C-alpha cells in the first residue's frame, strides 16, 4: 500500500526503544473487516 | 536537609547561639514589649501588674527565639556549605584570575573643571 | 457504523450538555441532564466500567429527582421557558448544536479534525487494548481495593458527608 | 526509531491443538499434571524475557508437550473422556460440580492404563522451580544507561562565614 | 487524542461557558455545576479505563461523593435565597454592591 | 499579541512606514476591543445598539491613537534621519495622547496624556535599545 | 447488541401503542373539554405557582446518603480482600458514620418537616 | 447497673427498634474478634488463585520450593478440605 | 507536598496511587508500566531541570504509549492510502483482510 | 450554633486546609479544598441575615467553580503523564486551569470582585479566616507547581492585583472592604515573586497574616465595622489608637516597621534577576495603600473625632472581649525589623 509513498519506511517503529511493545487494537486489526474489528473491539461487552 | 525537620541532626556539628545572644536579647525585649501591651490594653497598671505573666511573656519569646535562631544559623551554615561545595566541582566555571596592579591597568581620567 | 458507538453517544451526551447549558426552566434542564447521565453511562460502559457507568446514573437520577422537588418549589415561574419560547435560550441551543455538528462533519468527513486541538478521528476503538483473559473485573477490582488501599479515603470522605449534614442543618436553620 | 523484527510466518507454524475449551478443562487437572516441565518453562520464559519473540520456542514445545498428552488419552481413555467433555461442555458455566460421575470414570481410567493421578486442591496454584539453560535476560527492557547522579555533598558543617550577609547585618 | 475526548472536553467547556453566563434562575446555574462534574467524570474515567490503572478505578467515585456535597450545599443556600426572597432570581443578591 | 507585536519590531524604524502603522493600529483596536468587551460585560448598555456604539466608540479611539502614534514615530524617524532615537516615540507618544484628547475634547486630558503617553513611549523605546526587561526570566 | 435491540424494541412498542390510541378513536375537541381539572370548578391560580417542600431538609439528606450506598455497594468485593482486618473496620466506620449522621439530624429535629 | 437496666427496659417499652438496632450493631463490631472461624477467612481468601503462579528460576538452592505441583514442597489446602 | 509530614512519620497516606507502576491489587499491570517504570528510573533523584533533558527520550516513549498520538497518525496514513488505492483501483486486500 | 458544633466545624476548616497542605496526589489537595470549603459556608451564614446570606451564596458559587476548573486541570495532567503526583504539570493548558482556578479562589485580579463583597457581608471573625487562614491552601499549592506556571501570567495577575487592589481601596469606608482591598494588593506581592524565589512568598504571607490578624482582632474588640464608629475609640481605649496607627504604618511598609520587611526582600529577589521595571512599578503603585491606611490613622488616631453623649456610658466598663494572641501579634506586626535575616528559617 506504501510503496509509492516517498518518506515511507515500511513497518518502522514510533518508540525510541527497542523493547517489545504490546500492540494495540488499531495496529493488530489495522486492516482488518470490521465484523472482526466489532468483536475484537467490543464483542465482550455486548455479550449479553 | 532531612524532610521536614526543624533541626536536622547534622546541625549539632554547629555552636548553639549562646544565651547571652544580642538577637535573643532584642526577643527577649519583645517578650517585654508584649507583656507591657497587655496591661496596658486590659487597663492594668503597665509596669507593676502581674509580673508572672510578664515574666511568661520573656521567657516565652525567648524560648521559641533560642530555637529559630539555632535554625536561621544552621540554614545559612548550609547554604555556605552548598555553595563553596559546589565551586569545587565546577573549577572551570569558576576559575582564579590573574590580578593586575594599577601601574599596569588603564583607566581613563575624566577632569573635574 | 457499531464502530463508532462511543462516538455517537459522546454527540448526544453533548446534545444534552447544550441542552441545560442553554438554561430553559429546571424541569427540561434536569431532563437534559438525565440524558447526558444516561449516555455518559453508556460511554463509560464501552471503555469497561460497568459499575462506574450505572453508578453515575444511579446518583445523577436520585440527585435530578431532589432538583425536581426544588425546581416545582424555588424555580417556578407562571410559564415555564422551553428552548423555543426565549431568543437567548434559543441562540444559545442553535449555536451550541451548530459548533457540534460542525465538529461531527469534519472530525467524519478526515477521520481527524483540529479544533484548537488535534483529534483522531479513527473510531475510539484503535486506542484499545488487545490481549486480556482475566478470571476477574479490573474495575471491580480497582473500586473494591478502596477498602484495603484507600483508608485514608475513606476518612476523609466518611468524615466530610458526616459534615455535611450537620452543615446544612446549620446552613437552613434561620 | 527502528524498524520492527517480526518472525516470518514460516517461522511460527507449529501444529495446533485443535479442541474445544471444554475438552481443555475436562483434562486440564491432568494435563497440568503430565505437561508441567515445558509449561512451566515456557512461563518462566515468557515473564523474564517480556518478549513473545524470545520464546518461540519454547512456545512450540508447549504445543507437542501438549499433542502428546491428548494422544495418550485417544489412545486408551478415548470413550470415558469423550463422555466427561461432553457433560462439561453441556454446561453454561462450565461447571466440574455437574459431572462427577463421568469425571470419576475419566480419573479411574487414566489412572489404571496410564498411573495419572489427579493433583489435589491447591496443587495446581503452587509456585514452582524450573530449571533451564538459558541464561537470565541481562536487560530485558532495554534500558539505556542512567544519568549520572549529582555529586554528593560532603564534609564538615561549618558556621556561616561572617554570618547571614544580608546587607548591614553582623550576625 | 482519541475523538472521545473532543466530544467530552467540549461537554466540560459547554457546561463551563453554561455557568459563567447567568440568566436569573440560581438552579439553572447549580444544574451547570452539575454537568461540569459529570463531564469530568465520564473523561476520568475513559483515561483510568483506558490505561488499566488499577486503583484509579475508585477515583471517578470519591469525585461524585464529593459532587453531591457541593450540590448539597448548593441547594441548601439556595432555599435561604428563596426564603428570603420569593425567588432563586440572582439580581435578588445585589445588597452586597454597598 | 505576541505575533502582532513582533511585526512591529521587526520591520525597521523609518522603513515602511505604512507597514507599521498597521501594526500599531491592528494593537490599539485590539486593546479597544478588550476594553469594550469588559465594560459591557460590567455596565450592561441600555440596548444592543448602545452597547455596540459604546464598542465602536472605544476601538475606534484607540486605533486612532495606535494609528496616529505608529505613523508619527516613523515619519519623525524617516525625516530627521535617526531610526535609533527615543525621541521619536516621544513625539509619537505624546501625539496619540493628543489624539486621545481630541475624542475625548477636553484639553486637560489632551496635555495630560500628551506627556504620559509621550514619556511612556519613549521608555519603551529605550528599553528596546538596551535590553530592558518587564517580565523578566528568572534566573538566580 | 442484544441490549439495544431490547430496549428499542420495547419503547417502539410503547411508541407505536400511543400512535395507535391518538389516530384510531374518535376526537370531538372543543374548549370546555379540555379545560383543567379541579373537580367541576374553575382552578384558581396556576398550577405552575410554587409548591412549598417541607420535607426540604430530608430531600437535601437524600443526596448526601444515596451517595453513602455508592461507597458501601463495593463491599462484597472488598471481601475478597486478603487484607481483611483493614476492609472490616473501614466497611464498618463508614456505616457508623452514616449512623452517627442519621443520629444527628435525628436528635436535632431535622426529620421533621415544617409546619 | 440499676440506672442502665432501668434504662433498659425503658427504651425496649418505648422504642423496640432502636434496641434491636444497636444490639446488632455491637455484636458486629465485637463478635469478629471473638470468633476462632476469623483466622480462615484471610487464609481462604489467600489461597484463592486469581494470578498465574510464576515459576521461579531453580538456582540450585531453594530446597522448599516444589519442582512439580505434587511434590510434597509448598503450602498445603488438606485444612481447607477439612472445613 | 508542602509539609512531608508522610515522609517524617512513615505513614503511606496517598503516594499508593500516585503512579500507575506502584504496587496493584493482585498486580494488574498498567498497559504503560513499562513506559512508566523506564522513565521514573531516568529521572530519579536528579531533579527536574536535568529530567526535563536527560530523560527525554524515556518522557517522550511514555507519552506516546499514553496516547498513542504518533501511532495513529501512522495509521491514518496507512487508511488513507488504502482508500485512495482501492477507489483508484490499484489495490486489492488480501484474502484474510 | 451550639459551641461544640462551632468548634468541630472550625477544626474541619483547619483539617482541609491541612489536607492540601501534606497530599502529594493532586485528588487529596481536590479533596481538601472541597472539604473546606464545606466547613468555611455555615462560618459565613452564622449569622442569618439577608446579607450573610448573599456573601455565603456568591462565595460558594466563586469557590465551587474555581475547583472544577482546578479537578479539571487534575484530569488533564493525568491524561499526558499517567500520574497523580503533586509537583509541576506535564501540560501547559493544565497550567493554566491550575493557575486561574488558584487564582480564583485567592480572589487575585481581575478574578478579585467577590473578595470585598463576601467579607463585608459576613461577620469579623469571619473575615479574619477568609482572609487570613483562607489564603494558606491556595499557596501552598502554587509554592509547588511555580516551576510550570507561565511567567507572563502570573505576573499579569500580580500586577492587576496591586493595581485594583490599591485603587479600590481609595474609594471605601466600610473597614471589611478596606481590608479585602488590602488583601487583594498584598496577594500581588505574593505571587509577583513566587517565580523567582518561593521562599520570599512565605514570608510575605507570614507577615501579611500576622498584621491581618493583628487589625481584625483590633477591630473586633471594639466591635467597629466602619470608619465613622473606628473613629470613637479614641474616647473609649486610647491605647488601641496607637496599636491601630504603628499597625496600620506597618502594613503600608514603612520602615522601620515589620510591613517594610516584605518589600524590602521583594525587591531584592527582583533585581537579582535583572527585574528593575516591575520592582520600581510595584512599589510605587503600593503608595495607593499607603494612603488610604493613612486617612485611618487620620480619622483614629491623629485627631480626634466628635463623639456622642452616650459614649460616657461605655467608660465605665471594661473591654471583655478575649482579644486573643493581640499583645503578641500586634509585636511581631511592628517591631520584627531588626531580625529580618531570620526568613532563612523558611527556607
Ligand atoms: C466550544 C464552543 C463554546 C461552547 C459554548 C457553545 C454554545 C453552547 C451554549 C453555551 C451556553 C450559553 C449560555 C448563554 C446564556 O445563558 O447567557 C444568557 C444571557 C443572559 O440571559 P437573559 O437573562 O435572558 O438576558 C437576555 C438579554 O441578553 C438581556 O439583554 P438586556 O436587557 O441586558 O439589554 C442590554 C444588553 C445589550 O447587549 C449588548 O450590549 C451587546 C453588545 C455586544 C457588542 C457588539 O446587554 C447585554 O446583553 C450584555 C451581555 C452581552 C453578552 C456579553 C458580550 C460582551 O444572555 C445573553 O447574553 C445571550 C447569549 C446567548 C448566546 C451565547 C453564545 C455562547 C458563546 C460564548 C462564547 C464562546 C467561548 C468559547
Ligand atoms: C392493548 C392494545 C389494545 C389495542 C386495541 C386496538 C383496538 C382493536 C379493535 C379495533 C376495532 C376497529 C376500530 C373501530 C373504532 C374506530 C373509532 C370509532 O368508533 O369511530 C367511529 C367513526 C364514525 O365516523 P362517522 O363518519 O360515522 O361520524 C363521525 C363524525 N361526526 C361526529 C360528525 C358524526 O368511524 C370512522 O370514522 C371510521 C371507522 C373505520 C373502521 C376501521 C378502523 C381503521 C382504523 C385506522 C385509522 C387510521 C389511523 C391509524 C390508526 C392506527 C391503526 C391501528
Ligand atoms: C530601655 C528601654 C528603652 C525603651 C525602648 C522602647 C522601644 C519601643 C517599645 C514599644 C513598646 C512600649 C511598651 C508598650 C506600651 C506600654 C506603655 C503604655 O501603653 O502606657 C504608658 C504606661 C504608663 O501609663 P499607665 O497605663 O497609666 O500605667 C502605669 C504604669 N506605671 O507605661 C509606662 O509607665 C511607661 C512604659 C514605656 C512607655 C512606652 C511608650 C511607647 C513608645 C513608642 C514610641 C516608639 C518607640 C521609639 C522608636 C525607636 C525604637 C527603639
Ligand atoms: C411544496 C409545498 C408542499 C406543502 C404540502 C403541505 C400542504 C399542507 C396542506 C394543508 C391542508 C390543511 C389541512 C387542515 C387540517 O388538517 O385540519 C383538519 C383536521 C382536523 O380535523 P377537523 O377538520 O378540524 O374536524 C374534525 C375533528 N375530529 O386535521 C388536522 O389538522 C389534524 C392534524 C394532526 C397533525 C398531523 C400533522
Ligand atoms: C524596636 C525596634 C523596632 C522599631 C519599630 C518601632 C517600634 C515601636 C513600635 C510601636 C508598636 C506599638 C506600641 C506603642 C505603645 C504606645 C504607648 C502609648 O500609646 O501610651 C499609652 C497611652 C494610652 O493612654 P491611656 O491608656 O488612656 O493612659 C492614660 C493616658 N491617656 O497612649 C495614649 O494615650 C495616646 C493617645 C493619643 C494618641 C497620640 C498618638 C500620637 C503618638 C503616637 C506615638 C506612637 C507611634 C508608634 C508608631 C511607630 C513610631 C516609630
Ligand atoms: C513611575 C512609576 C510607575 C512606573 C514604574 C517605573 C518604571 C519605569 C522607569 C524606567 C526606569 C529605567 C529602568 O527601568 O532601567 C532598567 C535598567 C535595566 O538594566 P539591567 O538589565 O538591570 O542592567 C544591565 C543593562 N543592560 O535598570 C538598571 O540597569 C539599573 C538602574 C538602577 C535602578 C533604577 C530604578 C528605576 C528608576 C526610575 C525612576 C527614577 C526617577 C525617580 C523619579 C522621582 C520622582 C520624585
Ligand atoms: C500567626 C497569626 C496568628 C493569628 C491568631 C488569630 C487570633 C484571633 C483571635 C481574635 C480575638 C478572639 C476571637 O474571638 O477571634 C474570633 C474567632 C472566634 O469567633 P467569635 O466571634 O469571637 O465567637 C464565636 C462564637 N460563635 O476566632 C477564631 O475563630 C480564630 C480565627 C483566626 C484563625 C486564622 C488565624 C491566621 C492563621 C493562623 C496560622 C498562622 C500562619
Ligand atoms: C533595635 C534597636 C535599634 C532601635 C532603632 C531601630 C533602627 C531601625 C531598625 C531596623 C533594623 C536595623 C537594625 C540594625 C542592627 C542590626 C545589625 C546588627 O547589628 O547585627 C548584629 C546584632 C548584634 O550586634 P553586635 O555587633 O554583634 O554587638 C554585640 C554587642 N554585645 O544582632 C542583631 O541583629 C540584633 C540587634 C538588634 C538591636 C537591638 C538589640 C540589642 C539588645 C537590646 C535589647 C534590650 C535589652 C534591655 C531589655 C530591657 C527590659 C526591661
Ligand atoms: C438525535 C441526534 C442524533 C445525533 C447522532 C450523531 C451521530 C454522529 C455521526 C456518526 C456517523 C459515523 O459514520 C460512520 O463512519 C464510518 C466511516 O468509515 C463508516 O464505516 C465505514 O467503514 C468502511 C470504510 O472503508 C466502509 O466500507 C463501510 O461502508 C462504512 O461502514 C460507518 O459505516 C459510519 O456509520
Ligand atoms: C505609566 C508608566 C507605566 C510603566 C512604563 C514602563 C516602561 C517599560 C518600557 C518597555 C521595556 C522594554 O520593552 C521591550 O524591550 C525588549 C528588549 O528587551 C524589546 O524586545 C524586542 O527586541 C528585539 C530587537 O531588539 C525585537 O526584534 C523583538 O521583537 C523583541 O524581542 C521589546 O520590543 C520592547 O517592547
Ligand atoms: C465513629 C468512628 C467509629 C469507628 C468504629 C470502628 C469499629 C472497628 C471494630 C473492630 C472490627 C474489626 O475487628 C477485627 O476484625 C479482624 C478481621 O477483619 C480480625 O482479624 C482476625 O481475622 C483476620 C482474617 O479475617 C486475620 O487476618 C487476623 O490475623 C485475625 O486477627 C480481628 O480479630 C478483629 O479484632
Ligand atoms: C450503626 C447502625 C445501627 C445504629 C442505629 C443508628 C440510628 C440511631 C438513631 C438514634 C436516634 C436517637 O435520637 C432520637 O431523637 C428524638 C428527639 O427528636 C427522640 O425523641 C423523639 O423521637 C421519637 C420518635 O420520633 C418520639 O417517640 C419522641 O416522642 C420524640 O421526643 C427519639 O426517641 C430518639 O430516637
Ligand atoms: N532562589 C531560590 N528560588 N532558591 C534559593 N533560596 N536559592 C538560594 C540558595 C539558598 C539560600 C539560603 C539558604 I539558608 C540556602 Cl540553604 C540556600
Amino acid at each position: 500500500v506504501m510503496k509509492d509513498v516517498p518518506g515511507w519506511k515500511v513497518g518502522e517503529s514510533v518508540f525510541h526503544t527497542t523493547r517489545w511493545v504490546t500492540p494495540m487494537m488499531g495496529e493488530l486489526y489495522g486492516l482488518r473487516a470490521s465484523e472482526e474489528v466489532l468483536s475484537a473491539t467490543y464483542g465482550f461487552i455486548w455479550y449479553t | 536537609r532531612a524532610t521536614f525537620q526543624f533541626l536536622p541532626d547534622e546541625a549539632r556539628s554547629l555552636p548553639p547561639p549562646k544565651l547571652t545572644d544580642p538577637r535573643l536579647a532584642f526577643v527577649g525585649f519583645l517578650g517585654y514589649c508584649s507583656g507591657l501591651i497587655d496591661n496596658a490594653i486590659r487597663r492594668r497598671p503597665v509596669l507593676l501588674a502581674g509580673l508572672h505573666r510578664q515574666l511568661l511573656y520573656i521567657t516565652s519569646f525567648v524560648f521559641v527565639g533560642y530555637y529559630l535562631l539555632k535554625r536561621q544559623d544552621y540554614m545559612y551554615a548550609v547554604r555556605d556549605h552548598d555553595m563553596f561545595s559546589y565551586i569545587k566541582s565546577h573549577p572551570e566555571d569558576f576559575p582564579e584570575k590573574d590580578k593586575k596592579t594599577y601601574g599596569e591597568v588603564f583607566e581613563e581620567f575624566h577632569p573635574v573643571r | 457504523m457499531m464502530l463508532y458507538i462511543v462516538f455517537i453517544l459522546s454527540v448526544i451526551f453533548v446534545m444534552g450538555f447544550v441542552g441545560f447549558s442553554s438554561k430553559p426552566s429546571p424541569i427540561y434542564g434536569g431532563l437534559g441532564l438525565i440524558v447526558s447521565g444516561g449516555v455518559g453511562c453508556g460511554i463509560v460502559l464501552n471503555f469497561g466500567g460497568s459499575f462506574l457507568g450505572l453508578m453515575v446514573f444511579l446518583i445523577y437520577l436520585g440527585g435530578m429527582m431532589v432538583v425536581f422537588g426544588y425546581t416545582t418549589a424555588m424555580a417556578t415561574e407562571q410559564y415555564p421557558e422551553i428552548w423555543l419560547s426565549n431568543k437567548a435560550v434559543l441562540g444559545a441551543f442553535v449555536t451550541g448544536l451548530l459548533m457540534e455538528f460542525f465538529m461531527v462533519y469534519y472530525v467524519l468527513k478526515d477521520k481527524e479534525v483540529e479544533v484548537v486541538f488535534e483529534f483522531n478521528g479513527l473510531g475510539d476503538w484503535v486506542i484499545y487494548d488487545t490481549g486480556d483473559s482475566g478470571f476477574f473485573s479490573e474495575e471491580a477490582m480497582g473500586i473494591a481495593a478502596l477498602y484495603s488501599y484507600g483508608t485514608w479515603l475513606v476518612i476523609v470522605t466518611g468524615w466530610s458527608l458526616l459534615i455535611g449534614v450537620v452543615v446544612i442543618m446549620e446552613i437552613t436553620r434561620g | 526509531p527502528g524498524i520492527v523484527e517480526l518472525p516470518s510466518l514460516e517461522d511460527l507454524k507449529v501444529q495446533e491443538v485443535k479442541v474445544s475449551s471444554s475438552v481443555l478443562k475436562a483434562a486440564a487437572h491432568h494435563y497440568g499434571a503430565q505437561c508441567d516441565k515445558p509449561n512451566k518453562e515456557f512461563m518462566l520464559c515468557r515473564w523474564e524475557e517480556k518478549d513473545p519473540r524470545r520464546c518461540l520456542e519454547e512456545g512450540k514445545l508447549v504445543n507437542q508437550c501438549a499433542l502428546e498428552f491428548f494422544r495418550q488419552i485417544k489412545r486408551h481413555c478415548a470413550e470415558p473422556f469423550t463422555e466427561y467433555w461432553t457433560c462439561i461442555d453441556y454446561s453454561g458455566l462450565q461447571l466440574f460440580r455437574r459431572c462427577r460421575k463421568q469425571q470419576a470414570q475419566f480419573d479411574e481410567c487414566v489412572l489404571d492404563k496410564l498411573g495419572w493421578v489427579r493433583p489435589d486442591l491447591g496443587d495446581l496454584s503452587k509456585v514452582t522451580k524450573v530449571k533451564t539453560d538459558r541464561p537470565l535476560p541481562e536487560n530485558p527492557y532495554h534500558s539505556r544507561a542512567r544519568p549520572e547522579p549529582n555529586p554528593e555533598v560532603e564534609g564538615d558543617l561549618k558556621p556561616a562565614r561572617h554570618g547571614s550577609r544580608l546587607f548591614f547585618w553582623t550576625m | 487524542m482519541s475523538m472521545v475526548y473532543m466530544n467530552i472536553m467540549m461537554a466540560f467547556t459547554v457546561s463551563l461557558v453554561g455557568l459563567l453566563m447567568y440568566r436569573s434562575h440560581l438552579m439553572s446555574s447549580l444544574l451547570c455545576l452539575e454537568g461540569m462534574m459529570l463531564s469530568l467524570f465520564v473523561m476520568a474515567a475513559l483515561t483510568i479505563l483506558n490505561s488499566h490503572f488499577t486503583l484509579a478505578s475508585m477515583m471517578p467515585i470519591i469525585l461524585l461523593v464529593f459532587a453531591a456535597c457541593e450540590a448539597a450545599l448548593g441547594l441548601s443556600l439556595l432555599v435561604m435565597v428563596s426564603n428570603t426572597y420569593g425567588t432563586d432570581y440572582v439580581q435578588n443578591l445585589n445588597l452586597l454592591q454597598c | 499579541a505576541k505575533t502582532v507585536l513582533r511585526q512591529y519590531w521587526d520591520i525597521p524604524e523609518g522603513t515602511e512606514c505604512h507597514r507599521k502603522t498597521y501594526a500599531t493600529t491592528s494593537i490599539g483596536g485590539a486593546a479597544g476591543l478588550v476594553v469594550s468587551a469588559y465594560s459591557v460585560a460590567l455596565k450592561t448598555p441600555t440596548s444592543f445598539l448602545e452597547g455596540v456604539a459604546r464598542t465602536g466608540r472605544y476601538t475606534f479611539t484607540a486605533a486612532a491613537i495606535g494609528a496616529i502614534f505608529g505613523l508619527t514615530s516613523c515619519i519623525s524617524a524617516q525625516v530627521r534621519e535617526k531610526p535609533d532615537d527615543p525621541l521619536n516615540y516621544l513625539i509619537g507618544g505624546c501625539a496619540g495622547g493628543l489624539i486621545l484628547g481630541a475624542r475625548t475634547r477636553s484639553y486637560g486630558i489632551g496635555a495630560a496624556a500628551c506627556a504620559y503617553m509621550g514619556l511612556t513611549a519613549a521608555l519603551v523605546k529605550m528599553g528596546q535599545l538596551e535590553g530592558w526587561q518587564v517580565f523578566a526570566e528568572p534566573k538566580v | 447488541m442484544n441490549l439495544m435491540l431490547a430496549l428499542l424494541t420495547n419503547f417502539t412498542l410503547a411508541t407505536l401503542l400511543v400512535i395507535i390510541a391518538f389516530w384510531l378513536p374518535q376526537l370531538n375537541v372543543y374548549s370546555e373539554k379540555t379545560s383543567p381539572y379541579e373537580c367541576g370548578f374553575d382552578p384558581m391560580g396556576s398550577a405552575r405557582l410554587p409548591f412549598s417542600m417541607k420535607f426540604f431538609l430530608v430531600a437535601i439528606t437524600f443526596l448526601l446518603f444515596d451517595l453513602e450506598i455508592a461507597l458501601l455497594l463495593p463491599l462484597p468485593w472488598a471481601s475478597q480482600t486478603a487484607n481483611l482486618n483493614t476492609m472490616l473496620t473501614m466497611a464498618l466506620f463508614l456505616i457508623i458514620l452514616l449512623a452517627v449522621s442519621l443520629a444527628y439530624e435525628w436528635t436535632q429535629k431535622g426529620l421533621e418537616w415544617t409546619e | 447497673a440499676e440506672r442502665v437496666a432501668a434504662f433498659l427496659k425503658n427504651v425496649w417499652a418505648k422504642e423496640p427498634v432502636l434496641v434491636a438496632s444497636f444490639a446488632i450493631a455491637g455484636l458486629a463490631v465485637i463478635l469478629p474478634t471473638l470468633s476462632p472461624y476469623t483466622k480462615y477467612s484471610l487464609m481462604i481468601n489467600r489461597a484463592t488463585p486469581y494470578n498465574y503462579p510464576v515459576p521461579l528460576r531453580d538456582d540450585g538452592n531453594m530446597p522448599d520450593v516444589p519442582s512439580h505441583p505434587q511434590d510434597p514442597q509448598g503450602p498445603s489446602l488438606e485444612w481447607l478440605k477439612r472445613l | 507536598p508542602f509539609f512531608d509530614v508522610q515522609k517524617r512519620l512513615g505513614v503511606d497516606l496517598d503516594r499508593w496511587m500516585t503512579i500507575q507502576s506502584a504496587e496493584q491489587p493482585h498486580k494488574i499491570p498498567s498497559r504503560c508500566h513499562a513506559f512508566e517504570k523506564e522513565w521514573i528510573e531516568c529521572a530519579h533523584g536528579i531533579g527536574s531541570i536535568r529530567a526535563e533533558k536527560e530523560c527525554k527520550i524515556e518522557f517522550e516513549d511514555f507519552r506516546e504509549c499514553l496516547l498513542r498520538q504518533k501511532t495513529m497518525k501512522r495509521l491514518h496514513a496507512i487508511r488513507r492510502q488504502r482508500e485512495k488505492l482501492i477507489k483508484e483501483g490499484k489495490y486489492t486486500p488480501p484474502p484474510h483482510h | 450554633m451550639n459551641p461544640i458544633i462551632f468548634i468541630i466545624i472550625l477544626l474541619t476548616i483547619m483539617l482541609g486546609t491541612i489536607i492540601v497542605m501534606i497530599s502529594s496526589h493532586w485528588l487529596l489537595v481536590w479533596i481538601g479544598f472541597e472539604m473546606n470549603m464545606l466547613a468555611i459556608i455555615p462560618i459565613m451564614m452564622k449569622n442569618h441575615n439577608p446579607r450573610a446570606t448573599e456573601a455565603s451564596t456568591k462565595y460558594f458559587l466563586t469557590q465551587s467553580t474555581a475547583s472544577m476548573l482546578l479537578m479539571m486541570a487534575v484530569i488533564i495532567n493525568l491524561m499526558f503523564s499517567g500520574q497523580w503526583t503533586v509537583m509541576k504539570l506535564f501540560n501547559p493548558m493544565a497550567s493554566m486551569l491550575m493557575t486561574m482556578a488558584l487564582a480564583m479562589k485567592l480572589g487575585m485580579a481581575p478574578f478579585h470582585f467577590w473578595v470585598p463583597e463576601v467579607t463585608q457581608g459576613i461577620p469579623l471573625s469571619s473575615g479574619l479566616i477568609l482572609l487570613t487562614w483562607q489564603k494558606l491552601a491556595p499557596m501552598s499549592v502554587l509554592y509547588q507547581i511555580f516551576p510550570s506556571i507561565n511567567l507572563n501570567l502570573i505576573l499579569t495577575l500580580s500586577v492587576l492585583s496591586i493595581l485594583i487592589g490599591g485603587w479600590g481601596g481609595l474609594n471605601q469606608t466600610q473597614l471589611r472592604k478596606i481590608m479585602a482591598y488590602s488583601s487583594i494588593a498584598h496577594m500581588g506581592w505574593m505571587t509577583a515573586v513566587l517565580p523567582y524565589n518561593p521562599t520570599m512568598t512565605l514570608l510575605n504571607l507570614i507577615i501579611y497574616i500576622i498584621m491581618t490578624s493583628t487589625m481584625f482582632t483590633m477591630f473586633m474588640a471594639n466591635s467597629t465595622t466602619t470608619t465613622l464608629s473606628l473613629s470613637h475609640t479614641w474616647n473609649k481605649t486610647p491605647i488601641m489608637t496607637v496599636l491601630i496607627l504603628a499597625t496600620l504604618l506597618s502594613m503600608g511598609g514603612l520602615p522601620p516597621l515589620s510591613g517594610f520587611m516584605p518589600k524590602w526582600m521583594i525587591i531584592q529577589e527582583m533585581t537579582k534577576n535583572n527585574s528593575i521595571i516591575l520592582p520600581t512599578f510595584m512599589a510605587i503603585t503600593a503608595l495607593l495603600n499607603l494612603y488610604f491606611y493613612m486617612r485611618l490613622t487620620y480619622s483614629t488616631t491623629l485627631t480626634m473625632f466628635p463623639s456622642t453623649n452616650n459614649m460616657k456610658m461605655k467608660w465605665q466598663f471594661p473591654l471583655m472581649k478575649k482579644m486573643t494572641f493581640l499583645p503578641t501579634m500586634v509585636v511581631l506586626s511592628t517591631m520584627m525589623l531588626p531580625l529580618t535575616p531570620m526568613l532563612s528559617v523558611l527556607e
